[PDB]
RNA sequence: CAGCUAGUUGGUGGGGUAACGGCCUACCAAGGCAAUGACGUGUAGCUAUGCUGAGAAGUAGAAUAGCCACAAUGGGACUG
RNA sequence: AUUGGGCGUAAAGCAAGCGCAGGCGGAUUGAAAAGUCUGGUGUUAAAGGCAGCUGCUUAACAGUUGUAUGCAUUGGAAAC
RNA sequence: CAAGGAUAGCACCGGUGAUUGGAGUUAAGUCGUAACAAGGUACCCCUACGAGAACGUGGGGGUGGAUCA
RNA sequence: AAUUCUUCA
């Protein structure tokens, strides 16, 4: 690909289904009502190519690619090892 | 001295038989050049009450200087649960305040200043809030003396 | 030298410093003691170096872990405080941040405002010279 | 309105004359009170900022013959740019065609000049105009369509009319120019600038 | 007020009701529903004409009308001015406002341009509560 | 074009022909307020040539404006 | 308004589209969304903006113009 | 009520307690850059809001010139 | 594939609905006088019973109570 | 045991 480097660091939760992993991403910003710093979590289901593996408990990176299925728009490139 | 008067009340104490109608007056006095004061009095007739108020206002004067014609910082008059906010104004735009406070700050000798009342609209406590707000301020020469600096830089 | 009295932090040295200095000014006291951090020594230095305080000593013990600090208040004879009030802006319950262009002046800019920049805690206008922003910790007048 | 039609009715109540003193000087009985059934002392009943502010507004906008929305437009115009509001306002209120023609000595009354300008008997920089609305900037010449030479009102005005300091003109050639801005002390000082300006908080 | 609660519990505005609920609704014939366009005034037909005494501080003998509008709502209204020209189901046009002598009445009557004509002999303030100016 | 009645002011703009008049456009070229034909049209003189070289066809009235200012001569010889 | 969800989430062969794709299909699967508010209901074309306000913003989405949807209502397809 | 309020007697402290989740949170040290600071690049249609200028007998207006604000991307430092 | 058509049964939201429950507001309307003082039986709160009502009484609690103390 | 005192300022 050529698109911008999507920085979507987050704790991948489960690869309960084959060649598919669900990762939650945490985003911090300023709430536009009281200027309080607030975070939200959002889920994303991504495809694992197979040459690189993502496991449970990791904090991995996600990039954009062509749509493979319904609500699966992304693929994984880098996997931070376990702890 | 200009000796302008502000809102007057109609009060009466109660005894056996009718009521003792004896209203009170409040007044502000100033030379429009730096010396100002205020007073409150009561009497049976208008001229006597006015004269007593003028006396009690004029004996109890206090001094305040003029910085370029306005105040250079913000003050919050806080007395008797009646706030009033004062914010600095440019070299000149025209006086903006409430009527009673308009008289108070015009008779002091200021050109223009940002004024807005908060809370109650009772003139006497409003004047007192203006007083303690304008008095408890401090000068750049004051901080120059107390801080280890000759001139404020 | 042998403070002899047990002390402890409040919840955060930032609020504790202002509360203790305000209480000392109100009660016309000389010094107080408070838990010391590198942020504490930095803030004390950058506030005293502008004539708003006096000598402050950081006090540690035989070990390298227990540190406190006590500061002398700025005063003039007849006991008129040089400090005319403090109000902390950044709170543990509410973070506040301000860019360079919107750093407010101290009631005309005549006073001193302490801004925690990305590289050094240091006052308002001399930070406006370097345009480096940060968070505002306290208004002192 | 463009013209009320009565001039004494307000100089009576407002207490000051339209001109120096010649209008309300004497015509059988000199009076300086309010007209109607109320010849009586009224000076200690409604004295306050609003009352005299309105009185000064009314005095000013009958001195200059302008209505209230016209002057609101003028105040909006002068509020746009920098400058002391009182000075600019007092300078622009004098910058009307009729009042300049009055000050030049070409008319014995401002209202006659206002009628004549709308009647198209005056040239604005070698061009005609029937709208007394433009503000006169320095460096502009005026002539009165010299066909007007036979008009009795204009020769009567030019006979011994009061020549204003801030304006220059020749009456034997009916040709004039507006050279300099007005000073505070060179104009009728009966208007309190601070009081009239402070009346306006709506804009 | 602790801000950690305000994020979890946003503040709410009061936004008190209007001075006139009846003058807002309109009614069509399309299996009618209820809609509001904040109508300044509405046409109606009277059904009741009578009189009623005011509350405690004063005393008089006013006149009221029970008018059904283009909507299903029926509402009381006040008749202003001298005289009376309501004759038991004549079309009328309402106007907003409020009265204090008659509780439960908040509507005046535009008097002058309908089957009801505003009385003469009224020349001061004759535009409001209409009355044709006599020629002189 | 947009302006006052009895006094039009047509801005010359290169835009696709499938959008309505005076609608959304891409780049601004110039303006014409009709009170003279000697010096009343002014263009950036660079973006117009860029548009004409990247594929465009001038509007019917725009040819005169291009001819008045003397731009056609460098145009055609640029093409061939 | 505490459950919603059954081509719903995922895999492989194939078809189809301007293309990715449950868009469809054969089989295998058992998932997916939800208190950081889905689902249900109520009202609403969105935006630049207009008014007010010092501002954070309250409010109307006039006219105008950008985008979306509709053409008696509900459907279907050809032409290009 | 973020800039901008209170809960002794004026409306308001749940009867009290145990506490999951959430939020807040002592000191040293390195790293990280998620926020936070910040150079550059791209973009935020036009008109209109605003500031100058030109013309319609002049304001109304029309035109022209410039004008903030948010967002992405990229490079730098690490007080909290 | 299928717009629609017919059938039957669930879910949601209204309009009206004999008769009735109470509610608010009204020039001087009828019964008693509960409370404000020790309101003449201290009041108030919770609860249960009872009376045409004002409310009375029983149990628990407070002074937001009076004087003698 | 021990009660009521018509609206209007």
């Amino acid at each position: 690909k050529r698109n911008q480097r999507k920085v979507l660091i987050g704790i991948v939760k489960s690869t309960k289904n084959a060649k598919t992993a669900t990762v939650q991403v945490e985003s911090r910003f300023k709430h536009p009502l009281y200027h309080k710093s607030v975070v939200r979590h959002k889920k994303y289901q991504a495809h694992n190519e197979g040459e690189v593996l993502a496991k449970d408990g990791d904090k991995v990176q996600i990039v954009e690619t062509r749509p493979l299925s319904a609500t699966k728009r992304f693929r994984i490139a880098k996997i931070i090892e376990r702890a | 001295f200009e000796e302008r008067i502000v809102k007057l009340k109609r009060i009466s104490k109660t005894t056996k038989g009718g009521r003792n109608m004896r209203f009170s007056v409040l007044v502000v006095v100033g030379n429009r050049k730096g010396k100002i004061g205020y007073g409150i009095a009561k009497a049976l007739e208008v001229p006597n009450a006015i004269k007593k108020a003028i006396k009690a206002a004029h004996n109890s004067l206090h001094t305040i200087e003029i910085h370029k014609g306005s105040i250079y910082h913000e003050v919050i008059g806080r007395s008797g649960a009646s706030r009033v906010l004062l914010k600095p104004a440019p070299q000149g735009t025209g006086i903006i305040a409430g009527g009673a406070i308009r008289a108070i700050i015009e008779l002091a000798g200021y050109s223009d200043i940002y004024t807005k009342n908060l809370g109650r609209n009772t003139p006497i406590n409003m004047i007192h809030a203006t007083m303690d707000g304008i008095l408890k301020q401090l000068s750049p020469r004051r901080v120059a003396i107390l801080r280890n600096k000759n001139l404020n830089e | 030298i042998t403070t002899t009295k047990p002390i402890k932090a409040h919840f955060d040295p930032v609020a504790d410093l202002l509360t203790k200095i305000n209480n000392a000014r109100k009660a016309k006291l000389m010094t107080v003691t408070t838990i010391a951090s590198k942020l504490k020594i930095a803030i004390l230095e950058i506030l005293v170096k502008e004539g708003y305080l006096a000598n402050f000593q950081v006090l540690e013990n035989k070990s390298k872990t227990k540190r406190i600090v006590t500061f002398n208040l700025k005063y003039t004879q007849r006991r008129i405080p040089s400090i005319n009030g403090v109000k902390q802006i950044s709170k543990p319950g509410l973070r506040i941040y301000r860019p360079f262009e919107k750093l407010p002046l101290v009631l005309n800019g005549l006073g001193i405002a302490i801004i925690s920049t990305s590289d050094g805690v240091m006052t308002d206008k001399v930070a406006r010279l370097k345009k480096i922003g940060g968070e505002i910790l306290a208004y002192v007048w | 309105m463009k013209y009320t039609g009565s001039i004494f009715k307000r100089s009576r109540r407002l207490g000051f004359s339209l001109l120096e003193n010649n209008k309300e000087f004497s015509k059988g009985k000199k009076r300086k009170t309010i007209p109607g059934q109320h010849g009586n002392r009224f000076r200690s009943s409604t004295m306050s900022g609003y009352a005299q502010q309105l009185q000064e507004k009314q005095r000013m906008q009958y001195m200059y013959g302008i209505t209230d929305k016209q002057f609101r437009r003028l105040f909006r115009l002068v509020l746009k740019q920098r400058g002391n509001l009182a000075v600019n306002l007092f300078r622009v209120l004098e910058s009307r065609l009729d009042n300049i023609v009055y000050r030049m000595g070409f008319a014995p009354t401002r209202r006659s000049a206002r009628q004549l300008v709308n009647h198209g008997h005056v040239l604005l920089n070698d061009r005609t105009v029937d709208t007394p609305s433009i503000i006169l900037n320095p460096g502009d010449k005026v002539r009165l369509k010299a066909k007007t030479i036979k008009i009795p009102i204009v020769k009567a005005a030019s006979e011994s009319g009061v020549v204003s300091p801030f304006v220059e003109t020749n009456n034997k050639t009916f040709e004039g120019t507006y050279v300099r801005f007005p000073e505070r002390s060179e104009l009728p000082a009966g208007i309190n600038e601070s009081y009239v300006v402070e009346w306006y908080k709506r804009l | 007020a602790t801000i950690a609660q305000l994020i979890r519990k946003p503040r709410k505005k009061k936004k008190v009701k209007s001075k006139s609920p009846a003058l807002h609704y309109n009614l069509n014939l399309l299996n009618k529903k209820v809609t509001n366009v904040y109508s300044p005034l509405k046409r109606g037909v009277c059904t009741r004409v009578g009189t009623m005494t005011p509350k405690k501080p004063n005393s008089a003998l006013r006149k009221y009308a029970k008018v059904r509008l283009t909507n299903g709502f029926e509402v009381l209204t006040y008749i202003p001015g001298e005289g009376h020209n309501l004759q038991e189901h004549s079309v009328t046009l309402l106007r907003g406002g409020r009265v204090k002598d008659l509780p439960g009445v908040r509507y005046h009557i535009v008097r002058g341009t309908l089957d009801t004509v505003g009385v003469e002999k009224r020349r001061q303030q004759r535009s409001a509560y209409g009355a044709k100016k006599p020629k002189a | 074009r947009m302006g006052r009645v009895h006094y039009p002011t047509y801005r010359i703009v290169a835009v696709d022909s499938r959008v309505k008049r005076d609608g959304k456009y891409i780049a601004l070229i110039g303006h014409l307020n009709p009170a003279l034909k000697e010096n009343k049209c002014k263009i950036d003189e660079a973006v117009a040539l860029e548009w004409l070289n990247k594929g465009a066809k001038p509007t019917d009235t725009v040819r005169s404006l291009f001819s008045q200012t003397g731009l056609w001569k460098k145009f055609v010889e640029s093409k061939k």
